[PDB]
């Protein structure tokens, strides 16, 4: 733990990094790059209590920028003439296969 | 609580609240479904909240084989000493094996044909069901151990069971990072950022942080713009396939029925490699089948994908757009003009402005997926550069990259250099003829298509212990 000389990778990913065994390793914290942002310094999201500005302005629904950005006529549609639609599954599975955020289940 | 059920924000439900004059859902008192990302830390004073992954962040094939042992366990034949995976007992796809069901709880695959009967599957990632495009890339990649199992067992038959999986498992480990560094990359960063951020490898490097960043969750959900409002099927002559080849895709959402019963997953490959893939483009972001008719089957109503990435950063607690610019080394704009200069597009950055205020509020999968498309790449500037640190990290802080010393023999890696993503699909399915390489390019039938024939398949003949 970790064993001195090892053929293949553990199930885990534990003992892959020598000094610091539990990198990359399953069921851990994310790395963070930049320090988070929170409305409360450390727990509360952006959005949760109403009235609370992020950065000196009101914080914008995520279902409105959805609305008024990201929506489109579905005919309208321009299609990728060189890129397949393999393209965008490997992508999926290749997601797939770096990260998944776990959540509570009911209740 | 439920999160699932109810519209007050109470712990762990934070849910997406609905704008007047909503162009789908009319009541202002509904919401949208959302469960915060427990936390590292639970209910902590100290530090500050951050999410788990519950995956191994290297690029080993753990969407096959799995995460976590008693799982991995599971996975595995272990009735004979071939070290295979677990096939599906009930159903074959033409005399090829399938997934084996998985026993849930509350099983979402049911809910989508009442009247089949069909479970989700059992992979290595929970999500093996979500679509069957997914489900058809998880079932050859199954078969594709089993095949390598196969053919090591007559190279070796001294090899008991353990031996026979973990040498299967480390082949298809490795073809996994060839189709994804050589074939992937290169068509999401294009040329100018690949060799930017993924520069020529070395060797492996132990002081590379190999873990996935917080950020990558929320940015590598850039393919949720190229994302298709239907799911195509064709036959054997590539051809529409009847009567349903043109599929809404709000109806296929953990719809397994339709890979057991509707044919395989050999028309959904075919689909998948001779139908264009969505352009993102700055007017036409992501289709309303995910962005209004998300999971509409096996949920009360449905969900906006697009809406919950921007949902999941805030509760990931992950900075503005401008502040992950300035990570980058990108301008980060101030003013409306200055927004205008960098997305070449004014009307874009007006509409960013009426939401935001500020361009250091924009949310990063938004203002990643807003920015213009590199040259010859599917991303924008920061995209590219968050994508781009990631996958490094990945490939230069991996002990068993497949390049490094001691992983492979010399003429090990010169064979596994000779693998494709066509050349699997040609070795585990009833398709005798697949695209060109490059397969994420290839998508025109018949000019971008050539025959099995023509294709050599992996010569294991270094992988005999004599
Ligand atoms: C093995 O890899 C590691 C990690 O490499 C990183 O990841 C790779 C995948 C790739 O992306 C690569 O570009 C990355 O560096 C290598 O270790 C790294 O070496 C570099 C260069 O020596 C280090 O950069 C230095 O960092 C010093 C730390 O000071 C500060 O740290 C703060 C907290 O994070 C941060 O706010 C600051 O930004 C700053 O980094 C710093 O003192 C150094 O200053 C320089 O000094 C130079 C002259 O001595 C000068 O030319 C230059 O202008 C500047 O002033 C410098 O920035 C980095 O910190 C190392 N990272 C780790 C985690 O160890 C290692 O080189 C690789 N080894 C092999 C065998 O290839
Ligand atoms: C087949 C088409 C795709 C989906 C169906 C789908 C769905 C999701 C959902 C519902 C989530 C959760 C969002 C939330 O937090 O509420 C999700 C997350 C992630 N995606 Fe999505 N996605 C489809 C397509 C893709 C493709 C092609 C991707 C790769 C380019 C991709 C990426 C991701 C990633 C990395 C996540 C986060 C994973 C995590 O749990 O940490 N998706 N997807
Ligand atoms: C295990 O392999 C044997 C022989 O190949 C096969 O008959 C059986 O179906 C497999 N078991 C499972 C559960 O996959
Ligand atoms: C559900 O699946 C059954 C096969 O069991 C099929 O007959 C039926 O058409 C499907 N329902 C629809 C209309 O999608
Ligand atoms: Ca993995
Ligand atoms: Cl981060």
């Amino acid at each position: 733990t970790c064993p001195e000389q090892d053929k293949y990778r553990t199930i885990t990913g534990m003992c892959n990094n020598r000094r610091s065994p539990t990198l990359g390793a399953s069921n851990r914290a994310f790395v963070r790059w930049l320090p988070a942002e929170y409305e409360d310094g450390f727990s509360l999201p952006y959005g949760w209590t109403p009235g609370v500005k992020r950065n000196g302005f009101p914080v914008a629904l995520a279902r409105a920028v959805s609305n008024e950005i990201v929506r489109f006529p579905t005919d309208q549609l321009t299609p990728d003439q060189e890129r397949s639609l393999m393209f965008m599954q490997w992508g999926q599975l290749l997601d797939h296969d770096l990260d998944f955020t776990p959540e509570p289940a009911a209740r | 609580v439920n999160c699932e059920t109810s519209c007050v924000q109470q712990p762990p439900c934070f849910p997406l609240k609905i704008p007047p004059n909503d162009p789908r859902i009319k009541n202002q008192a509904d919401c949208i479904p959302f469960f915060r990302s427990c936390p590292a830390c639970p209910g902590s004073n100290i530090t500050i909240r951050n999410q788990i992954n519950a995956l191994t962040s290297f690029v080993d094939a753990s969407m096959v084989y799995g995460s976590e042992e008693p799982l991995a366990r599971n996975l595995r034949n272990m009735s004979n000493q071939l070290g295979l995976l677990a096939v599906n007992q009930r159903f074959q796809d033409n005399g090829r094996a399938l997934l084996p069901f998985d026993n849930l709880h509350d099983d979402p695959c049911l809910l989508t044909n009442r009247s089949a009967r069909i479970p989700c599957f059992l992979a290595g990632d929970t999500r093996s069901s979500e679509m069957p495009e997914l489900t058809s890339m998880h079932t050859l990649l199954l078969r594709e151990h089993n095949r390598l199992a196969t053919e090591l067992k007559s190279l070796n038959p001294r090899w008991d069971g353990e031996r026979l999986y973990q040498e299967a498992r480390k082949i298809v480990g490795a073809m996994v990072q060839i189709i994804t560094y050589r074939d992937y990359l290169p068509l999401v960063l294009g040329p100018t950022a690949m060799r930017k951020y993924l520069p020529t490898y070395r060797s492996y490097n132990d002081s590379v942080d190999p873990r996935i960043a917080n950020v990558f969750t929320n940015a590598f959900r850039y393919g949720h713009t190229l994302i298709q409002p239907f799911m195509f099927r064709l036959d054997n002559r590539y051809q529409p396939m009847e009567p349903n080849p043109r599929v809404p895709l709000s109806r296929v959402f953990f719809a397994s029925w339709r890979v057991v019963l509707e044919g395989g997953i050999d028309p959904i490959l075919r689909g998948l490699m001779a139908t264009p893939a969505k352009l993102n483009r700055q007017n036409q972001i992501a289709v309303d089948e995910i962005r209004e008719r998300l999971f509409e089957q096996v949920m009360r109503i449905g969900l906006d994908l697009p809406a919950l990435n921007m949902q999941r950063s805030r509760d990931h607690g992950l900075p503005g757009y401008n502040a992950w610019r300035r990570f980058c080394g990108l301008p980060q704009p101030e003013t409306v003009g200055q927004l205008g200069t960098v997305l070449r597009n004014l009307k874009l950055a007006r509409k960013l402005m009426e939401q935001y205020g500020t361009p250091n509020n924009i949310d990063i999968w938004m203002g990643g997926v807003s920015e213009p498309l590199k040259r010859k790449g599917r991303v924008g500037p920061l995209l590219a550069c968050i994508i781009g640190t990631q996958f490094r990290k990945l490939r230069d802080g991996d002990r068993f990259w497949w390049e490094n010393e001691g992983v492979f023999s010399m003429q090990q890696r010169q064979a596994l250099a000779q693998i494709s993503l066509p050349r699997i699909i040609c070795d585990n399915t009833g398709i005798t003829t697949v695209s060109k390489n490059n397969i994420f390019m290839s998508n025109s039938y018949p000019r971008d298509f050539v025959n099995c024939s023509t294709l050599p398949a992996l010569n294991l003949a270094s992988w005999r212990e004599a």
